[PDB]
Formats: C-alpha cells, structure tokens, sequence
C-alpha cells in the first residue's frame, strides 16, 4: 500500500479508504466528504464485517457513515 | 480649473488623448475607457446637445417602430412624419362612436384599432419612470414628493463613515444618462458616425416653433424612419 | 425554420447541475414545488426568472454579450416573438430549475413567469391555479397598486401559499435616490400595506416571506440569506437567529452589543438599516464613485469578495452588477424564502379541494391531473398539464374531460367516453420543451396528444377500475379572475 | 477567553479540582482507577478542565485474566498522556 | 455546517437503508432530518440483529443511536458537492 | 424548593456515598467539595463493594461521567 | 413656504426634516396628520395661489 | 490550562498509544486535533496477546484514543509554558 | 435548536424503542430538544403497566415507532 | 403541549409516587417522590426505595441521584 506523507485528513480526500467502526466492521471506499464531529461520506463504501473464522463481505455504494460510531482512518489505496 | 479641472487640459486637442496610455487604446486611437469624474465633466460640458431625456416611456408613440405603423397605414402622427401611403359589416348603421376613434390609437395597438393592418410592426409598451434629478449642492433627498404614513461586532464596510462620495452625486445622474454618457468605456467611432443633431429631432419639438421649422422637423424624421426601415 | 421562436435542436444549453438528476429528485412530491411567480405589470418577475435561469444553465445561446454585461435584460421567459417585440410577459413560459436553498437541500421547481398586464391576468390566473405556492412581485416605487392586492385576495381565495418580492430597490437607491431610512420607512409601508391585505399569515423579511430583489442589476435576498453569508464569521452560532429576528421591525443597534427596543442615543438608523440597507448604499455609492482599487479592497476585506481583472474595466452599471452578483452569491436566498414559506404540504388538500370537489380515496394510485392549459411552447400545440397523483408515462392512453364537462359529470355520477393518447412529454424550461419518459405526481409537464381532446383547462385520469371511476373527481372549469367584456 | 480561565483556576483552587492540583504542586505519586481496570501509581505532570493528566514516573498495575491463570500484569513507562473518560477516581498516596 | 448531514437531508424521499447502534438494518422513503439526524421514514422494513424483518408504517429515530444510512446513487451525481 | 445543586451545597462537609455504572462499587466518606460538573471530593472514603468495605481509600476524587447516584 | 425656500433655505429644509420625522415616527393627532399632508401636497407645487 | 496546548505542541514523535479496546499503536505524532484526534504517519499496530499488524497511514479519533505513551526524550516543563 | 418535527407525531400512541430492548406504549403529551419524550404511560415489555403519565430521557431513546397511523 | 420542564414541575409540586429506571441498567428500578429539579436533568428525591425488578422492598433513603443517568419518571 502507498500514500503521500499528507498532514491531515481532508487533503487525502477521494483516496480509497479502510475505515474502521466501533460495533466490529470496517467500511471500505473512497471519501467524499468529511465533518467536524468526522461523519463521513464513502462514494463506492463496501460493508466488511469480522465475524467470529474469515471477513464478511457486502457491497453499499454511496453512504454515509455516523462519526460517533467509527473507531480511526486508514488508507487502503489512491484515486481513479 | 476647478468645476472642469481634468478635461480642461486636453479637451481641445487633435486627437483628445493621443498618448493617455490609461485612458484609451493607444496611437491607433481605437477604444477608450474613461475614469468617472472626467466623464462627468464631459456630460456637464455637453448640456447643450446633450440626449437630455431620460424617461424611456417619452417616445410613446414616437419610435421608429410607431413611426413605421403610420408609414404602414398612412396614420401620421402629427408631430412626426407623413409617408406615401403602403397601398391604394362596418357601416354607420351598426357601430357606436363613443370614442371617435383617434389615429394615435391606429398605432399603438395597430392589429385591434387599425382593421386590415399589413406590414405592421408591434410596437413598445412601458413602466413609469420617477428618475428623480438633483438641482445642485445637496445629495438624497425627498424634494418633488410625500411621504409615507408611518459579542461585539460592526456592520458591513464599516469604517466608511461618508455614506456618499464627491462623485456619486453626479455618478448617479450619470447612472441614469442614456448611451453616449451611460457608460465610461466605448470604441471609437468617426466624427462623422456621431450623431448630433439625431437626438433633437427623434425627441419631440419644443414648443411652438414657425410651421416651417415644424415641416423641417417632419422631414427629418420623414428620413430617419426610411434610414431605419430598409436596413442596408 | 420561424419567427415566433423557442430552440428546436437538439443542444439545449446545458445546465450546472444534471438534468438526470432533476428528473431523478422529481420522482417524489415534497420535493417539487410549483411556484408560478406573479405581479403587476412590470414588477421584474420575468426578469427575476430571467436571473434564475442564468445562475442555473452555464452558457445560454440567447445570453448575449450586452444582456450578460447588463445592460439589456435577458429576458429569458418571453419566448414569443410578439412577447419580445411588445415588451410584455403574455403567455406562461416557466421553467424547471434544480434550486439550491440557503440550507443544503436540492429542489426541482416549476416556476411559471406569468403576465402582470391586467388584461393578461386570465393567463395569470391559471398560474395560481397551478402553483402550490405564489411569488407574488411588486415594485417598490409603485408600491402596493390595486392590482397587487387583488392578486393577493384571488391566491388566498385560490388557497395558495405566498411568499413576496419586493423588487427594484435599484429604483428607490438610484431613481429616488432616497436616504436610507427613508428606504426603511417606505419598506415598512409597503409591508403595512401588505400586511393589511393578507388578514390571515402576516409576512416580513423575519420568517423569510419577503425577498429584496433588483433584477436589473440582478440580486435577490432575503435577510437569512444575507446574514448566512456575511453575519456567520462575526456572531456566534446560536445567537444568529436571534440577530435574524432583530434586524427588521424597529430596533435600534445603539452603538453597543446589545440593542435596545426603543430610541438610542448616539447613533439614528435601526438595525436593518444599519446592517443590511446601509452595505447595500455604500456598495452602490462606491460602485459608482469610489476609486476602483479602494472598492476592490473593500469587497476582498468585509465581503471576500475578488473582482475579474475585466470587471474592473467594465462600465459603471455592469460593473456594478457584477458586484452585486459577487456580493450575494445566487438566487439561493429567494429558494430558501419559497422553501420555507411552503413548509405547508396539508394546504395541498385545502387546494384540490377548491379545484374540483371535497374528496377522499384518490392516492388509489389512478393517475389523474389538471390540463392546465394549452400552450404552444415549442411552436407546436401542447398542453400544460400538472400531475397530482400516480404518473405519466409516455405513449399511454389516457381519459380527457374539457371542464365544459365538469359540473355535469359530477352531477351524473351521484363510460369513460372521450380518450386520447400521450404523443410525447418534455418539460418547460424558458426556451426548450427539454423531453422526459416520465411525467411523475405533484408536477408540471407538457404534452403533445391531449390538446384537440378539449377547448380550454381540461382534467385527465386514467382509472383501473370502475369502482375507481366512482371514486374519481374531475376539477372545475378554472375561473380566470378578469371577466372579458371588449366585445370585437 | 482570558476572564474563563481567571474563573477556570480560581474555580479549582475553591472547588473540589483543587486537590489533585495540588497533588501535581505537592508532586507525588498518586493510585488512579481505570474504566478498563488498571490502577495507575504515576507522578501527575499536567492538569486542566476535562481531567487530562501527563503523567511522569508511570506505573500501571492491572491483571490480564484468561486461562483460570491469574497473572497480575503491570508496567513501568517514562512519560504518558491519560484521557479524562478513562479516570473513575483519582486519589493521593499517603 | 455538516457537509454529510447536508448530504442527508438533501437524500431526503429516497428509499434510503439505516443501522443503529443495536445493529438492527431498515429500509424505506425518508422523511426527515436534522442537524442532530432526528430521522423519520415511511414503509420502513425493520429487520432486527438476529435477522428477523418486520414491515411497519413509519418510524423515527435519534441520531446518538444512528450507525451509518445507504443513500442511493443519485446523491453521487448533484448538487451539494460542485 | 429542596432541589439537588443546593442540598449538594449542604451536603459539602458531610459524609457521602457514591454508587456508578460499569466496573463499579458504593463508597462512603466526608464530601470536601463540588461544581456545577458534579466532580466529587472525600475523606476517608471506603470502598464498599457492594456494600463491602475493601479498602479505605482516604483521600480520594472522583470524576463525574462515571456518577450514578450519591446517598447518604 | 415658498419664501422660506428663497431665502433661508438651510432652515427650511431643516423644518421639512423636522416635519416628517414628527410625521411619521410620533403617535400623532389624525387631523394634524391631515394637515401635514395638505402641506406636502401643497409643497409639490409650493403654494400656487 | 489547556493539555490541548500541550498535545498540539506535541509534533513529529514515534509514540504508543492505546485505545477504548486496548489496540496498541505505535507512530509518528503527524498531528494532533484540538479535540484529540491523532493524526499519525508510519504507523504500526498490534491487538491485546496478539500478533502484528503494520500499515502506512492512519488518523485515529480523539475519544477512541485511551493513553499515549510519550517518548523518553522529552522536556514536558519546557512545552507547558508559553 | 432544531426542534425535532414530533407534532406529526403529538396526541399519538407510540412504540417507544429504549436502552435494553426495552418498549414503551403510550399517546405523547409533548417533548423538547433533547428529545425528551412526555407521554402518557402504557404498557411495558407478557405485559404490564408502570406509572400514569411517564417522561422518558432522550440519551435513552433508541427509536420512537408510528403504532397509529 | 408539555415539555419535560413542565410536567417535572407538576412533579416538583405535587411530589407524587414517582417509579424511577435508570439509564445503562435493567437489573435495578427506584421507588420514590420527586423533590428537586435542576436546570440539567438532576433531581433530589426524597423518600426513594431501591426496586429490583420482575424478572421485595429493599432499604434506600433520600437521594441526589445524578439525572444525567435517568431513564423514566412517573409522579
Ligand atoms: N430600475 C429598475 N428597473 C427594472 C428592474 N427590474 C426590471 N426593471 C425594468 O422594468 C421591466 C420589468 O421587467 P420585465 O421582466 O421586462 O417585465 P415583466 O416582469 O415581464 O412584466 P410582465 O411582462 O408584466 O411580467 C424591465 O423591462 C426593466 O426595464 C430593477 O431592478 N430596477
């Protein structure tokens, strides 16, 4: 995996992004948009859930995901 | 070199600006684009030929449009022109002349009053114009009319105490000027395609000059309405 | 080819937004109001549409140079070749515009400009007729006439919402160039006046009824939408509201962080005049006389405001309009006041009701809808019609009762004998009939096989059940407010 | 912004926020439970509104309990920031 | 302003999907939105955590207890962004 | 008019017992101080787990998220 | 009236200002309102007879 | 008064975290939000008994993040100050 | 500041999800801006009623569910 | 129309038999009469009996109990 050495979130935004939530799942795409209380808004977002064995998988598209509910960002991969 | 302190230095010149880099195109002399008070000072200065008429609606049934619907019907408005006319149920009995039907009406709603109309053109129809002028030293001010009935933080542009400059008082009155003035930008045009002489006869005449005057005055329009109809 | 003219081609100028997604946001009601914007003779609504229309599109074909500059308006909405050369609104030619409001939201509209000369207002009346909600106009120097009032009367009689316009403020700044209490006070006047007339809701720019516009120079506010843009840095964010509700309506800022209700010492002027009126003076006053850098400064400090290097070199009115669009950033504030006014959706029954009949059974899902009018938008015939329930598919069949045949019909129920199909839809857009497969519910529509169907202002349904039919109404005959009695 | 922070400490010196203020000016080691159970023996470095502490001199004392195998864990850390909704009840060693 | 709960409110009417904390899905019209997402929708499926739907009328919730919302593919295109 | 903020400002210097949410035990000492967050302060605090004094803390702060409820 | 504006025109103007703002932000008699009108209206003009 | 000060001050250092869970997260301090949020560079992470788990980038938010273990060269009196 | 649009919702019965899979019945008698629920108390999750008039915390609210229509 | 404010006041006045939930927790209910009320959801209730629930009358006094931990009130 490869990213620019950015400094803060909104100037790696619509980079494809592992983005993790505090129930257990992980929702995984590109970011639209961001917020001061960090709700987010994934463009292609992929519904990825660790049940207790291997990763559960399912398709969302374009969502918005609650700040509250989410646990930290990573970078899965750049735009385009 | 007070009243008209900036024009006053080059407004008798061969060509008005031949360098003023700023002030127009160049030496090829082809546009221009004035500063406000210079312009004012132009306007000022032009009084005498000046448009000097700014309510639009003045020219009702006096346009070239209305000009061209008596041409059309052969029902001249007597103070414009009197053209040869376009061409070579209705009886007494019947109709009601309770308004005798004038001939200003024959052009102004020329399809309803005017029956069997050809080459006939529809005119404007307007607003009320309340373009209110200053006379001279004071600025906002209710003069020709009434009145009615009954954390820290400025408003915006503040710091900007004089609500009006020293040239917005003419600013405005050059606001409300029609095309000459109107604007502070143009391209050249020739002597020549200067007009004037134009906007005293399209306006309407004063007021009782000899009946050859008054002739002069329909030729005039007479030719303007025939520059006007066969576009070349 | 032909003179009495509208697009005919297949590039319609394309809009900022995406038609897709307009037809997309129209699949819904709640979303889709139908503003029919009214007035007096020269009030300035075609040229409020006008300015509209423009923010919407990119690059219009018929926005020409001068008409951009501001000099001429591009008066958008009087396709008519007639309408252009007589220099009146005659017939209905609204569009469909995807408006933003001042509030993040994205609302397809149905605004119908429709003619102000009072021999016209037959015309006019079917857009009350159609429109849920009314952006009544009226011109600031003339004021509240007759006219107005009796608009105002038939739209509450014709149980629609209403949102006003006082426009041409341009007029009283620069024509009357009146102080700007003055402006105030005839402000107030005017909304007295208003006020009086609509016994029922009272409007102001609190609540956001009223819109201060100019479309000449081309700017609609309303105050939340100016206080939005450039009373949000300074005040806090709760305490904006309550600022909001202060401006207008005598309250006196008293040179202090607090106002006062009553009179103030060391300054004169109240809030609205102090915080809204006055910018409006100093930004006409300096964009006419000020120095052009000092106002370019002005407008990057307090406003955030960066003038094209053209501007700067433009002549003093268009430059000046250019301003104003700069300062007040589209017609978004406008959109919010209409968004807002017509929060009301259960005036909707209030509405049908006093169209046809006091009913109940009709979201059965039957398509049915008022033919409002027939119109001859894209120089063919078509018929104006606004969808209430189901929608319209193109190539359907459907039933059509000229409302000739309305009281009768009613009266026979307590067999659906004429027919006809639906040739094609498109959707009125100034100069466009801009084609659409669907016709959905709570909109305004235009289609080709009706028309020969009726005379005047027919209804359509299309039952799939006789039990359904008996369930049915059918809208009565629209009463065009003006009489006509000049008998030729 | 300067008149909060006037009342801010005056407020704590008076209130109840005074004693680990002055445990921090007194500068010894203070025992804190934990939300997920580790009573922190650590020198307080730094104090504010929300109850964020640096904390110097760090040892966390917890027991990782999986296997009907208690081993009482703890560790030794240089320097440490702790969050105010971890803390449950601070308290001063005597 | 929050450029998400713009979002939101702008995909008001669309048949938009909502978990909660609880973890129990939904799906149906939306109705409306706040700055806090006081959400309310119509012919709401209300599928539970363990997998049991339940169709009802209506609902509303409050926006503490909201985990994430599907939005359709329209909001992809117009006109909140540019 | 017995309202909590001012018996909480008579409850200041007398003997308290504070009860919490998750991973949490009753408690009983002289409350020192308080504010408008509800941050509590005693002396000779005893750890009543469940009614079960395991160690008497002393002097002690209690933060005030984790506060369920306060008795005598 | 029309003298006033001849002649001491500052003041006169001064009295207008001071007239309309008693006009119309008072709680004024209806007959004085009248009145006040009636010199507007005669001040359009500015006293023809 | 403010520790935000402080933790805005603190820039560029390789430093331990945990979390409400307990994930250990080992990084430099790219930057800090004033309510907390972590960003950081080069990061590494590993579960509690578990094995590793390092990635590229990643900001963490402020009231997930528990207790960031600082650096050992490190002056807190000389940052405190204005 | 955004006032929770509940009176579509006033003088209606409705089913009150809350903290712990918890249901409450009853028709709403007003709210405020946290969301704080005044109703008139019904049944609570066979079945069985507590109290006469009820006010539910709004942090407590997991959903309020149109039970009328 | 009655905010929260209002019918605690109605409440306040009336001090009525009040049954009390609490907020994270279904192991254990109130028994009481509400007395306080504070600008926060914080109430002094005096009175007050600690009721487990219906999967008994247990010993509890007068209470300021931290309101921001509520569930149900009903006086
Ligand atoms: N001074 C000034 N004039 C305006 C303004 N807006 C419009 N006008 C003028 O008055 C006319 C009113 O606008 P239009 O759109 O042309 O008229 P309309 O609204 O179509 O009137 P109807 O045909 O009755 O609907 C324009 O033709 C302009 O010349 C304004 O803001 N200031």
């Amino acid at each position: 995996i490869q990213v620019a050495h950015s400094s803060r979130l909104a100037n790696l935004i619509d980079y494809k992004l592992r983005v993790l939530t505090q129930d257990g799942r992980v929702y995984i795409g590109q970011l639209m948009a961001f917020d001061k209380h960090m709700n987010l808004v994934l463009n292609e977002c992929i519904e990825e859930r660790v049940p207790k064995i291997k990763v559960e998988k399912r398709v969302l598209g374009l969502t918005i995901l609650r700040g509250e509910q989410i646990l930290s960002t990573v970078v899965e991969d750049k735009p385009l | 070199s007070q009243d008209d302190e900036y024009v006053k230095d080059w407004l008798y010149d061969s060509r008005p600006l031949e360098e003023d880099s700023k002030k127009v195109n160049g030496t090829s002399y082809k546009k221009w684009s004035f500063d406000l008070p210079e312009m004012s000072n132009l306007y000022r200065l032009s009084t005498p030929l000046r448009d000097e008429v700014t309510d639009k609606n003045y020219y009702y049934l006096f346009d070239k449009k209305s000009f061209f619907n008596g041409k059309a019907l052969n029902n001249a408005i007597p103070g414009g022109p009197k053209f040869e006319p376009l061409y070579p149920f209705n009886s007494i009995d019947r109709v009601i002349f309770r308004v005798p039907i004038r001939s200003e009406y024959k052009v102004a709603f020329p399809h309803l009053y005017n029956s069997r109309p050809r080459s006939v053109r529809i005119p404007w129809y307007n607003n009320p114009v309340s373009c209110i002028i200053q006379n001279d030293e004071e600025y906002d001010t209710p003069a020709l009319f009434f009145d009615p009935s009954l954390e820290d933080f400025a408003p915006l542009l503040a710091e900007e105490e004089e609500l009006i400059l020293p040239n917005t008082k003419d600013a405005m009155s050059l606001y409300h000027s029609p095309f000459p003035f109107n604007r502070t930008k143009g391209k050249m045009v020739r002597a020549q395609d200067v007009a004037l002489a134009k906007k005293w006869f399209l306006q309407h005449p004063d007021e009782e000059y000899p009946v050859k005057v008054k002739v002069s005055y329909q030729k005039l329009l007479k030719n303007y309405v025939l520059n006007e109809l066969h576009p070349t | 080819e032909h003179t009495i003219f509208t697009q005919l081609k297949k590039n319609i100028p394309k809009t900022r937004y995406n038609r897709d997604y307009m037809l997309s946001m129209a699949n819904i009601p709640e979303r889709i109001i139908n503003v029919g914007v009214i007035g007096p003779l020269h009030s300035g609504k075609t040229s409020l549409m006008d300015l509209l229309v423009i923010d919407s599109h990119k690059r219009i074909p018929d926005m020409s140079k001068n008409v951009e500059l501001g000099w001429k308006p591009l008066r958008y909405l009087d396709n008519l070749k007639q309408e252009i050369d007589r220099g009146l609104s005659i017939k209905l030619n609204g569009s469909t515009l995807l408006c933003t409001d001042l509030e993040s939201k994205s609302r397809m509209i149905n605004f119908l400009d429709a003619p102000g000369h009072v021999n016209f207002m037959d015309e006019t009346a079917v857009a009350l007729a159609a429109s849920d909600l009314v952006l009544i106009v009226i011109d600031v120097v003339e004021g509240v006439t007759f006219v107005v009032e009796q608009l105002i009367k038939q739209s509450i009689k014709n149980n629609v919402a209403m949102c006003f316009v006082i426009n041409k403020l341009d007029r009283l700044i620069l024509d009357l160039k009146l102080p700007p209490m003055d402006a105030y006070l005839k402000l107030n006047h005017i909304i007295a006046n208003i006020n009086s007339f609509t016994k029922g809701n009272v409007f102001s720019p609190i609540d956001n009824n009223i819109i201060f516009a100019s479309t000449k120079l081309g700017f609609t506010f309303t105050i939340k939408e100016f206080v939005s843009y450039y009373y949000a840095h300074s005040i806090p964010s709760s305490k904006i509201d309550d600022f909001t509700t202060r401006l207008w309506g005598s309250v006196y800022y008293h040179k202090g962080n607090f106002r006062t209700k009553p009179f103030e010492n060391v300054e004169k002027y109240p809030t609205f005049v102090e915080f809204i009126l006055i910018p409006l003076y100093k930004i006409f006053s300096y964009a006419l006389s000020m120095e052009k850098d000092k106002l370019k400064n002005l407008l990057r400090s307090n406003f955030r405001v960066n003038l094209s290097q053209e501007a700067l070199q433009y002549d003093p009115q268009p430059f000046l309009k250019h301003v104003l669009q700069l300062i007040f950033r589209q017609q978004t504030g406008l959109v919010d006041a209409i968004t807002r006014c017509y929060q009301p959706f259960e005036l909707f029954d209030n509405k049908t009701a006093h169209l046809s009949i006091p009913g109940k059974s009709t979201p059965e899902g039957t398509l049915w809808a008022h033919v409002l009018k027939t119109v001859d938008y894209g120089g063919a015939e078509w018929s104006l019609v606004r969808i209430y329930s189901g929608l319209l598919k193109r190539g359907d069949t459907v039933r059509i009762l000229d409302t000739s045949q309305s009281e009768s019909r009613q009266k026979r129920q307590l067999d659906e004998t004429p027919s006809c199909e639906v040739e094609e839809i498109g959707l009125l857009g100034g100069r466009y009939v801009y084609p659409v497969h669907e016709a959905h519910k709570g909109q305004i529509v235009l289609i080709k096989g009706i028309s020969s169907a009726y005379i005047k202002s027919a209804t359509l349904y299309s039952v799939k059940s006789k039990e359904d039919m008996k369930q049915l109404k059918f809208f009565k005959p629209l009463d065009y407010i003006t009489e006509a009695v000049f008998k030729i | 912004r300067a008149e909060l922070e006037e009342l801010e400490e005056f407020e704590f010196k008076h209130g109840p926020m005074s004693l680990i203020n002055d445990a921090m000016v007194t500068r010894t080691p203070v025992i804190i439970s934990l939300r997920n159970n580790h009573k922190i023996i650590a020198r307080v470095k730094a104090f504010d509104r929300h109850c964020n502490m640096v904390l110097e001199n760090v040892k966390e004392l917890w027991t990782e309990k999986k296997g009907k195998n208690v081993i009482n864990r703890e560790r030794f850390i240089s320097k440490l920031f702790l969050r105010g909704d971890s803390v449950i009840v601070v308290l001063k060693t005597p | 302003n929050g450029i998400p709960v713009k979002l939101l409110n702008e995909a008001q009417g669309h048949i938009v999907s909502l978990e909660l904390t609880t973890g129990a899905t939904y799906r149906g019209k939306l109705v409306e939105s706040e700055d806090s997402m006081n959400v309310q929708l119509r012919d709401v499926i209300a599928t539970e955590p363990q997998g049991a739907v339940t169709h009802m009328d209506q609902i509303f919730v409050r926006g503490s207890q909201i985990k994430f919302i599907v939005v359709p593919d329209l909001l992809k295109n117009a006109p909140l962004f540019k | 008019p017995v309202n909590p903020k001012p018996f909480l400002k008579g409850l200041v210097n007398h003997r308290v017992g504070v009860k919490l949410k998750f991973n949490s035990t009753e408690y009983r000492g002289t409350l020192v101080s308080t504010d408008n967050y509800f941050n509590l302060q005693l002396n000779e605090a005893e750890e009543f787990v469940a009614g079960v004094s395991h160690g008497t803390l002393g002097e002690i702060f209690i933060r005030c998220n984790n506060v369920l409820y306060i008795r005598e | 009236g029309w003298k006033l504006a001849l002649v001491s025109k500052k003041t006169h103007d001064m009295i207008w200002e001071k007239l309309r703002y008693i006009l119309q932000t008072q709680e004024l008699s209806s007959t004085l309102r009248e009145s006040l009108e009636t010199l507007f209206e005669i001040r359009q003009k500015d006293y023809k007879s | 008064m403010k520790l935000v000060n402080f933790l805005k001050k603190l820039r560029n250092e390789q430093v331990t975290i945990e979390l409400k869970n307990g994930t250990t997260v080992w990084g430099t301090l790219q930057s800090v939000s004033p309510q907390m949020n972590a960003i950081l560079t080069d990061v590494k992470l590993t579960l509690p008994s578990d094995n590793i788990a390092s990635l590229q980038y990643i900001n963490i938010r402020g009231n997930t993040i528990r207790q960031i273990i600082l650096p050992d060269s490190l002056n807190l009196d000389s940052l405190l100050v204005d | 500041v955004s006032t929770p649009e509940l009176k579509k919702y006033m003088d209606k019965k409705i089913l009150l999800n809350i903290n712990g899979s918890r249901k409450v019945a009853g028709i709403l008698r007003g709210y405020d801006i946290f969301l704080n629920v005044v109703l008139d108390d019904a049944m609570e999750i066979n079945n069985h009623q507590l109290g006469l008039q009820t006010v539910i915390r709004g942090n407590s609210i997991i959903s309020l569910e149109a039970l009328d229509a | 129309m009655v905010p929260p404010i209002n019918c605690i006041f109605n409440f306040l006045q009336q001090q009525t038999p009040v049954t009390i939930w609490l907020f994270e927790q279904i192991g254990i209910r109130i028994k009481g009469k509400i007395v306080g009320f504070d600008e926060f959801m914080n109430v002094v209730i005096d009175e007050a009996v600690e009721i487990p629930v219906n999967s008994k009358g247990t010993p509890l006094g007068k209470i300021l109990l931290k309101g921001d931990n509520i569930t149900l009130i009903t006086s």
